[PDB]
């Protein structure tokens, strides 16, 4: 599952 | 007397320079903060402050000069930051703000976090090629600090971490990747000390317990790196003589602990690495034994992953290295822990700042030996009140496997805060994050983000709050 830009479970 | 910056990576690092002077420039994420006593007037002035950007002055505000002026101002405890990289972002963002709204670029509380935040140190699976390279060449308090512990490791192992860091043909091996992730989580955490953030407790998988021990104020950052490069060394020396029936492999799988009583009859030369969560577990041992594992996890849809090792840490297998390891940290001096600490290696109980020292040699052996207890050391931190729980890594996954211990301890918002990932620019992802950490209320001096005014267009004329 991922993180994204901003530091989100995405 | 300790080395400087050998001569291949300054060299190294003017190739590095000029690779990026030629690339397209980029506008930088800028974090806009807004706060009041409530989340009402926060709400307000958000709106107030898009308008005014929407507006011609505002328009002709270069981003930089907004954040500054922002940053100055007396933050409340209703907190928001957007993270904009051009006006139009940050104007959709303060909307999202005004109306209550969520936005990937957004994060906003009605008031602070009640605990400190909780530091994870672990790196295990993390690394990847350029991994820190950006950040070293744009920050230099980053810099400064990957310099000091490249520093340290020359004297302890005779090689240049950042040559490792510098060079695009060189991959990570077992040692090579558990000094990096060391040298990286060290600068890390102190380029985060540097802007006002501290720990109120951390806690350690593997690898990342030496960082975690330097953090906690248990080992000084000499002690710290004889920990890290001691056992690193050992284990891929080991490793490189391991051939086929000696062998072990390391791989995760969708089991609990208890799952895996269930196989573990059946396998019996099976051992249990780290506990990862309350359903993942690391396993180690025989490849006929690890392949048959993931082999009935994979049929039944559960999560699985082989790693590349010959070699299982935290088994019986490393029972050749513990006297040489033990030799090897002669004269480390254990100290008394400045925050509070979940060791994961004494099965995941907590050490209150000012206990009895726990780094001794010994904690290194039991720690490479024995397992891993990391979703007891996180379900314990959970019990006690903790719900921000920040990643030092290049990759964060281990915030993952946190994401499931505390959903299943019933907490379903934690404050999960990553730091850097593959693939996301460097200095954005530390500029988020120190974000994050500003908006839940923990200690984090938000000015220390930009720089010091050079002139009058260095602020802009914001909207007033007082009269």
């Amino acid at each position: 599952d991922k993180e994204n830009f901003w530091g989100m479970a995405v | 007397e300790l080395p400087g910056v050998t001569e291949e990576a300054l060299r190294l690092k003017e190739a590095a320079l000029e690779e990026l002077a030629a690339q397209e420039v980029t506008a930088p994420l800028v974090p806009l903060a807004v706060s009041a006593f409530l989340t009402s007037r926060k709400k307000a002035a958000a709106a107030e402050l898009a308008d005014w950007m929407q507006s011609p002055e505002g328009q002709a505000s270069s981003l930089e000069s907004i954040g500054r002026s922002l940053s100055r101002r007396n933050h409340g405890r209703s907190r928001a930051v957007v993270l904009a990289h051009d006006h139009d972002e940050a104007i959709k963002g303060l909307r999202a703000v005004a109306a209550g709204k969520q936005a990937p670029n957004v994060f906003s509380v009605d008031g602070p976090v009640t605990t400190g935040p909780v530091w994870v140190l672990a790196g295990f699976g993390a690394q990847h090629r350029k991994m820190g390279k950006s950040l070293y060449l744009r920050n230099e308090v980053f810099a400064a600090w990957i310099e000091k512990v490249d520093a340290l490791v020359q004297d302890e192992l005779g090689y240049s971490v950042l040559e490792l860091i510098l060079d695009d043909a060189q991959d990570y091996g077992i040692e090579t990747t558990q000094v990096t992730i060391f040298a990286i989580q060290i600068a890390l955490g102190e380029l985060l000390r540097h802007h006002g953030a501290k720990p109120a407790a951390v806690i350690g998988q593997s690898l990342g317990e030496a960082a975690s021990a330097y953090f906690a104020g248990g080992l000084s950052l000499r002690d710290a790196t004889r920990a890290i490069c001691s056992r690193s060394h050992l284990m891929g020396e080991g490793e490189a003589m391991l051939f086929g029936e000696y062998i072990r492999l390391m791989a995760l799988v969708e089991y609990s602990a208890d799952e895996i009583r269930e196989v573990f009859s059946d396998f019996p030369d099976l051992e249990v690495c780290v506990y990862a969560a309350p359903t993942q577990t690391v396993i180690g041992g025989p490849p006929e034994q690890v392949d048959a594992i993931l082999a009935r996890a994979e049929a039944e849809g559960k999560f699985a992953r082989k790693f590349a090792t010959k070699g299982a840490s935290h088994t019986s297998q490393m029972d050749p290295l513990l006297g040489e390891l033990t030799a090897e940290l002669q004269g480390i001096k254990p100290t008394s822990p400045t925050c509070g600490i979940f060791s994961t290696v004494h099965e995941g109980r907590y050490i209150k700042p000012g206990g009895e020292p726990i780094h001794d040699v010994e904690y290194w052996k039991k720690g490479l030996r024995h397992s891993v207890y990391f979703t007891h050391g996180i379900r314990n931190a959970v019990d006690s009140g903790h719900t921000t729980f920040l990643e030092l890594a290049p990759n964060p996954v281990a915030l993952m496997q946190v994401a499931l211990t505390t959903a299943d301890a019933g907490l379903h918002d934690a404050q999960l805060i990553p730091t850097l990932a593959r693939k996301q620019d460097e200095v954005s992802s530390m500029v988020s994050t120190m974000a994050q950490l500003y908006v839940y209320g923990h200690d984090l001096d938000i000015r220390t983000l930009f720089s010091r005014a050079s002139g009058p267009q260095d602020y802009a004329n914001i909207p007033p709050t007082r009269f």
